RNA sequence: UAAUUGCGAUAACGAACGAGACCUUAACCUACUAAAUAGUGGUGCUAGCAUUUGCUGGUUAUCCACUUCUUAGAGGGACUAUCGGUUUCAAGCCGAUGGAAGUUUGAGGCAAUAACAGGUCUGUGAUGCCCUUAGACGUUCUGGGCCGCACGCGCGCUACACUGACGGAGCCAGCGAGUCUAACCUUGGCCGAGAGGUCUUGGUAAUCUUGUGAAACUCCGUCGUGCUGGGGAUAGAGCAUUGUAAUUAUUGCUCUUCAACGAGGAAUUCCUAGUAAGCGCAAGUCAUCAGCUUGCGUUGAUUACGUCCCUGCCCUUUGUACACACC
């Protein structure tokens, strides 16, 4: 407690006078889409293989 | 939307054709007469029912009607 | 020609009751009075100041007698309500159970109420007296 | 006039008028006929009621709207701008006593002079938005006489809400005002100078 | 005992589905095809229906 | 001012692309048995009374 | 009502309590103005002070005015509840205290550097000008100081 | 899968229903998931006949 | 035993209960008269039934109503109508055919429902917004 | 209570009920009938309550 | 600024004077003519009652309406 | 037509799922079967006022009698019926009349095949594989944190007041829920300004809490248009309450503090009748905590009865080198 009202670099009119970060705004990012149906995992089981199961 | 699904108008079909005498106009005759000639198991199917069958009987009176 | 205070419109009424219980000036005024809110749920204490007691006994008083039993609490229920959490939606109070009481306790000893059975506060023979009394003056205040 | 009596009485200036005269609060529902051609069967006037406050049934079917009381339709567009929805109470005696105010001006009857104004208030022909092949032009089409009564309502409604908000006047003194000003147009109220403008953009665009 | 019409009769439909998720596993090799529950004075009697009595 | 009063004896249909418009054949009533297609605002049926600011001209087709 | 009428000796804007006021308006919102006066408590000392609260703060014999201020920096000797008090108990001599006007804004400095000068978590987070109410900060406060 | 679902319904066929419809949904020896309709007679999908009339 | 009907009137959730009897002439709401009702802008709406058909007709019979459940202009359209109902019952079962006739058929000229209750309910509400129809704002994104 | 198992989608809720009937008949009988009637007239699913006393 | 919350004599001289001829006096008339705030505005119509003047057939809070006497 | 709902046209005819039917709930039963856990009437018992009988109440059942209110068994009612318009005089559509009800009678419930790498291994003792498995990612104990605040975005809550705030006063609901291995719904009475405490009371509940005397609202006044007595942020000091525990203040009260906001730019959502909007309640969650939800009633409009212009989606026609199907 004692460093904690002392210090500098610390309060609100400190950190107002600083410049928001672009980041801030950044929206979205999609994350990975429109490949959401090309498969990843590159398995492409077998025509055998499938008709033995099914 | 008022409109007389087919299992209404079919009912109503084959109704007046073997049943046309009795089956007079008035609707409250041919409800009541088709709980003992017709099994419904709706008590709004049958006035449905009824109400159609009516229709085509007060028109054909004035000339034939299709189907 | 005979009368009840049913016969007598509420707002009128209670004001003459409460005009007579002014002049009859035996209440009981339990001393906080003047100071006190009313209500948990309200802004301002009442407008009135000296009186109202004078009217919440006239209210209280025509309520009780209208009707089976009272208790302090319904009282609570009856006269309080939306109170203003401001920032935050309007809820029901229940107003003040002592300012509600003490009109109870003070109009025991006036004899215009008594404790019934089944709990509660039921309108006193007496006060079916003094009550429909001055309903007749009431119309008859109009003549 | 023949005040029969019972055991819980009917008084006396409320027993007369009753089965006598069918007026209002009491106001004179004689008399009182359009002021103006068309509007009819748009602008009531019949049956008499006493207060504005009906059940109603006016919305299910298309023109049931126009039957109802036009001074009905006055306090029913009154009571409006959020926290007034609902609320007819107030809109219904603020009414009574609005037509207070306006006979107590220049007499006759405010109901009639109701109608008075807004059988000034309508606009006679009025614009269209029109996609064009370019700049979107205007239209100018004439209007239905029953939109001609509809207009008009909320017109002095929202004037004499418009103008009594925040200023010390109350809702039955800006109501009258905006009535009588309009009762023979005066161009000083909001209804009647928004009637011309839109009958203006008519004559403009044409 | 002392139970509230409500609160028993919902503490019973859930002692249905406890005995009846129970019987469900255990019996599930016999064919289990569900139970019924039948309360007199008394006892409590408890029906499997299986596709084989038998074993159980 | 001129008052033209004009009875709406049909309707005809909505013009317009939101089609707010009605249109519509009316009447005059000074001297009837002839008759201009006008073009309305708000709600309207036949025998309607309207009202003309301008007595002989004709609109058709609003897009 | 019943038209009064008095004479010149209607004044407006007086000053009491080193603040001046407003005459002309009800003397109940008149003494509000006044820095801890708030509408309870120049209810209760109008009142109190056996004052005609129908009477603007205008005229007010200058006796009056004066047992006005008496109640208010003497409350529990003229037996307003105690529980009426925005300081009570205090935190030092224990007692009881009403404080007004430019006395509010002197002991509400004391409070926080009390806090502050205590190395408190709510004067820590007054030094920083946040909230010390325990408010999630995340999305209000914004247009700030 | 093909013969214990067909030989199923033949069996709830036999056993005199008005019909009946065997779904499987998941991965049988091949990585990816399918689903299967097995199905055979008549059926109401919908309404309180559902209820009385089918057993799911 | 007196000659007794006995009516109700329904407006939304109101229910009026009417004994209408023989007597001198009382009209009475609860257990006060009709002479208070306290809307007092709309208690001219009770008097309606009354002065439609005239005053005279409500001296040989007596009237008291009880109302409970609804608003407090819930129950006023239920009382009004609570009374015409009971004034129609009276002339139904005592007095003749052609007077209950001649009251219903000015009672429904000007009408708003005295002999009709008013079939107008509450909806339900539905998930997805605070009212019935009405629902909760969305802001795509 | 939410259709949903999770989280997400938009918000679908359902109201499931049970419907409790009740019913009760009084009687005056001896001590033979009142046995009688109860220890017969069983029935799965139904819950039969009796007993006299006024209180 | 236009305060009118208290006598100031000759405004009473004007009441007396200046409420003929007119066919519409409430409390916001009061306060339309350059005087008289609202809190006595209804003292001055009830002291107007004490006698003659103005005759009341409107009613109550909000409206007031009064007209000469004749 | 709301509908692959039909009419009709017709190499098709006649059927199936889905739609509809169905189901639930809401509207109507001076008719049927009944009810001290629902009431109405009469009769006693009784209080006040008028005293002409009357008006209005109290009344452990004191008995008589009943079912209109109410409650839930059993049924009946609507079929867009009657009629007049219109149209391939076809399905239908349109107005009046009748009617509890005529927008599929209003509202839901249920819901065909097919598409998604939509969401959910953080609901599961549903689970495959991989990870970890004793210095544990298992489990627990201690404490902090998910609330952290230069800011950006979304659902909202409260406001800018005079159709209003405030003080009295009148005082009106429905859907609800509630205590046994207890500590819940709680009347009533007492002490307290308030919050609240305490002594009793009924209720496993159509029986007691409850008539949940809810709130908008109506009514008589206090203010008087002035960031005002509109607004209640922020903050200080004091009292209580939940709980082992409240500091970063669970919540409540009392007083003081009195910010922004003077109708909100580009944009943009929801909604057609007891609806919208205003108002509160009950339930979910809960030891304490609703600015949230799921229902409910209370007050109750303005405006459409249309359209394809923006937007979205369905259908045919078309084209194709795609078919893992424009990711
Ligand atoms: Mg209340
Ligand atoms: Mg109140
Ligand atoms: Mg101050
Ligand atoms: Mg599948
Ligand atoms: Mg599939
Ligand atoms: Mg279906
Ligand atoms: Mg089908
Ligand atoms: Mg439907
Ligand atoms: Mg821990
Ligand atoms: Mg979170
Ligand atoms: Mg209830
Ligand atoms: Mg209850
Ligand atoms: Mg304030
Ligand atoms: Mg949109
Ligand atoms: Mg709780
Ligand atoms: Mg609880
Ligand atoms: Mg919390
Ligand atoms: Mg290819
Ligand atoms: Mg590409």
């Amino acid at each position: 407690n004692e460093g904690a009202i002392r210090d500098k670099t610390a309060g609100r009119r400190n950190n107002r006078s600083k410049d928001v970060t672009d980041s801030a705004t950044t929206k979205k990012s999609n994350t990975r889409r429109a490949t959401d149906r090309h498969s990843r995992t590159g398995k492409t089981d077998t025509k055998k293989k499938v008709n033995q199961g099914w | 939307g008022r409109v007389r699904t087919k299992t209404v108008k079919r009912a109503s079909k084959a109704l007046i054709e073997r049943y046309y005498p009795k089956l007079t106009l008035d609707f409250q005759t041919n409800k009541r007469l088709c709980d003992e000639i017709a099994t419904i198991q709706s008590k709004r199917l049958r006035n449905k029912i009824a109400g159609y069958t009516t229709h085509l009987m007060k028109r054909i009176q004035k000339g034939p009607v299709r189907g | 020609p005979g009368v009840s205070v049913r016969d007598v419109a509420a707002q009128d009424f209670i004001n003459a009751y409460a005009s007579f219980l002014q002049r009859q000036g035996k209440l009981e005024v339990p001393g906080y009075v003047d100071i006190v809110k009313t209500s948990s749920g309200n802004e301002m204490p009442p407008q009135d100041a000296e009186g109202w007691f004078y009217k919440r006994a006239a209210s209280v008083a025509r309520h009780i007698y209208m009707r089976k039993q009272v208790g302090v609490g319904k009282l609570n229920k009856l006269y309080g309500g939306a109170k203003s959490r401001g920032v935050r939606p309007y809820k029901h109070i229940d107003a003040s159970g002592s300012i509600n009481r003490k009109v109870l306790q003070a109009l025991e000893k006036i004899g215009i109420v008594e404790i019934s059975p089944k709990g509660g506060r039921r309108i006193s023979e007496n006060g079916q007296r003094d009550l429909d009394r001055i309903a007749a003056q009431t119309l008859e205040e109009d003549e | 006039f023949t005040p029969v009596v019972l055991a819980t009485p009917i008084p006396e200036e409320v027993q007369q008028a009753q089965t006598e005269i069918k007026l209002f609060n009491k106001w004179s529902f004689e008399e009182v006929e359009v002021k103006d051609a068309s509007l009819v069967d748009y602008v009531q006037v019949r049956q008499p009621i006493f207060v504005a406050h009906t059940a109603g049934r006016y919305a299910n079917k298309r023109f049931r709207k126009a039957q109802c009381p036009i001074i009905e339709r006055l306090t029913n567009s009154l009571m409006m701008n959020g926290r007034n929805n609902g609320k007819k109470l107030k809109a219904v005696r603020i009414i009574k006593h609005t037509l207070d105010i306006i006979n107590v001006l220049t007499d006759q009857n405010p109901i009639q002079v109701v109608v008075d104004a807004i059988t000034n208030t309508g606009p006679r022909e009025d614009t269209t938005r029109v996609g064009g092949g370019g700049a979107a032009r205007r239209q100018a089409v004439d209007v239905s006489p029953l939109r001609r009564v509809n207009q008009a309502i909320a017109l002095l409604t929202i004037g004499a809400r418009e103008a009594a908000f925040r200023n010390i006047k109350t809702i039955a003194e800006t109501l009258a005002e905006e009535l009588i000003n309009a009762a023979k147009g005066s161009s000083t109220s909001y209804a009647i100078k928004k009637k011309d403008e839109l009958e203006r953009v008519a004559k403009s665009n044409r | 005992a002392l139970i509230s019409k409500k609160r028993k009769l919902v503490a019973d439909g859930v002692f249905y589905a406890e005995l009846n998720e129970f019987f469900t596993r255990e019996l599930a090799e016999e064919g289990y095809s569900g139970v019924e529950v039948r309360v007199t004075p008394t006892k409590t009697e408890v029906i499997i229906r299986a596709t084989r009595t038998q074993d159980v | 001012t001129p008052v033209t009063l004009a009875k709406v004896i049909k309707v005809l249909g909505r013009t317009g692309s939101r089609g707010g418009v009605t249109q519509v054949r009316v009447e005059f009533l000074e001297d009837t048995s002839r008759t201009i297609v006008r073009n309305v605002k708000g709600p309207v049926r036949e025998n309607d009374i309207l009202v003309l600011m301008e007595s002989e001209r004709e609109a058709r087709r609003l897009r | 009502s019943l038209v009064v009428q008095e004479q010149g000796s209607f004044q407006h804007i007086l000053r009491l309590l080193n603040t001046n006021v407003d005459g002309n308006i009800k003397i109940v919102y008149a003494l509000t103005t006044i820095k801890g006066v708030g509408r309870r408590y120049s209810n209760l000392v109008c009142k109190k002070a056996d004052v005609d609260l129908h009477k603007r703060a205008g005229e007010l014999t200058q006796e009056e005015l004066e047992r006005i201020v008496q109640i208010m920096q003497n409350p529990t000797h003229y037996k307003i509840p105690a529980w009426f008090l925005n300081r009570q108990n205090d935190i030092t001599d224990g007692k009881d205290y009403h404080t007004l006007a430019n006395n509010v804004e002197s002991k509400l400095r004391d409070d926080l550097e009390r806090l502050k000068k205590i190395r408190a978590h709510r004067g820590i987070r007054h030094f920083w000008g946040l909230r010390v109410r325990g408010q999630h900060t995340k999305t209000t406060g914004r247009r700030r100081a | 899968i093909r013969r214990a679902a067909y030989g199923v319904v033949r069996y709830v066929m036999e056993s005199g229903a008005k019909g009946c419809e065997v779904v499987v949904s998941g991965k049988l020896r091949a990585a990816r998931a399918k689903a299967m309709k097995f199905a055979d007679g008549f059926l109401i999908h919908s309404g309180q006949p559902v209820n009385d009339f089918i057993d799911t | 035993a007196v000659p007794s009907v006995q009516t109700f009137g329904k407006k939304k959730s109101a229910t009026a209960v009417a004994h209408v009897k023989a007597g001198k002439g009382l009209i009475k709401v609860n257990g006060s008269p009709i002479t208070l009702v306290e809307p007092e802008i709309l208690r001219f709406k009770v008097y309606e039934p009354l002065l439609l058909v005239g005053l005279d007709k409500f001296s040989n019979i007596d009237i008291r109503v009880r109302v409970t459940g609804g608003g407090h202009v819930s129950q006023v359209y239920a009382i009004r109508q609570a009374i015409a109902k009971g004034l129609v019952a009276y002339h139904q079962k005592y007095v003749d055919e052609q007077s209950k006739n001649e009251l219903k058929k000015a009672f429904t000229s000007y009408d708003r429902t005295l002999l009709i209750a008013d079939s107008r309910r509450p909806e339900p509400k539905k998930f997805g917004g605070k009212g019935a129809r009405s629902r909760f704002q969305k802001s795509y994104r | 209570t939410r259709k949903t198992p999770n989280g997400e989608g938009s918000k679908t809720w359902e109201t499931y009920e049970m419907r409790i009937h009740k019913r009760y008949i009084d009687l005056e009988a001896p001590v033979q009938i009142v046995k009688r009637i109860t220890q017969i007239t069983i029935e799965p699913g139904v819950d039969v309550e009796v007993v006299v006393a006024s209180n | 600024a236009q305060h009118a919350v208290i006598l100031d004599q000759e405004k009473y001289d004007r009441i007396l004077k200046e409420v003929p001829t007119y066919r519409y006096v409430s409390v916001s008339v009061l306060v339309d003519r350059l005087k008289i705030g609202g809190s006595l505005a209804r003292i001055a119509l009830r002291h107007l009652e004490k006698e003659g003047i103005i005759k009341p057939i409107s009613k109550h809070s909000k409206q007031a309406i009064y007209t000469r006497a004749t």
